[PDB]
């Protein structure tokens, strides 16, 4: 995964 | 109750190579081979971690060890990091855990990236952390799992697990  | 058994609900256990739901390919409990798409280069990745020909398959215990050495980065990567550490040392153990699971996910640069989420966390301000950490491509790549880590954060307890 990934803040954007 | 600790990162331990909390990252096992989180991953699963898989003995052959597998794509996440990004597509990526992971093996074990939540280890990451390659981003790249051909399974190949994963099963090179994997050979180079194990140390042999595994042609994409690995025992039990391969997995438990890379799991160990992948917590163990987990940690490691707080602790050097300027912007996780302060933060960690201040929290209690259950969310400690739950930073922790952020940084196996993400790595410690992209959680470090949640500036707005480690400032309330930092604070104590739980209701306003777990709003902050909704808004991001995490929580909409992988919001079950979001969900139940933003819970701990939220409340401090094991009840997303249990």
């Amino acid at each position: 995964a990934x803040k954007x | 109750m600790n990162i331990f058994e909390m990252l096992r609900i989180d991953e699963g256990l898989r003995l052959k190579i597998y794509k996440d739901t990004e597509g990526y390919y992971e093996i074990g409990i939540g280890h990451l081979l390659t981003k790249s798409p051909s399974l190949n280069a994963a099963k090179s990745e994997l050979d180079k971690a194990i140390g042999r020909n595994t042609n994409g398959v690995i025992t039990k215990d391969e997995a438990e060890k890379l799991f160990n050495q992948d917590v163990d980065a987990a940690v490691r990567g707080i602790l050097r990091n300027a912007k996780l550490k302060p933060v960690y040392d201040s929290l209690d153990a259950v969310r400690r855990a739950a930073l922790i699971n952020m940084v196996f996910q993400m790595g410690e640069t992209g959680v470090a990236g949640f500036t707005n989420s480690l400032r309330m966390l930092q604070q104590k301000r739980w209701d306003e952390a777990a709003v902050n950490l909704a808004k991001s491509r995490w929580y909409n790549q992988t919001p079950n799992r979001a969900k139940r880590v933003i819970t701990t954060f939220r409340t401090g307890t094991w009840d997303a697990y249990k």
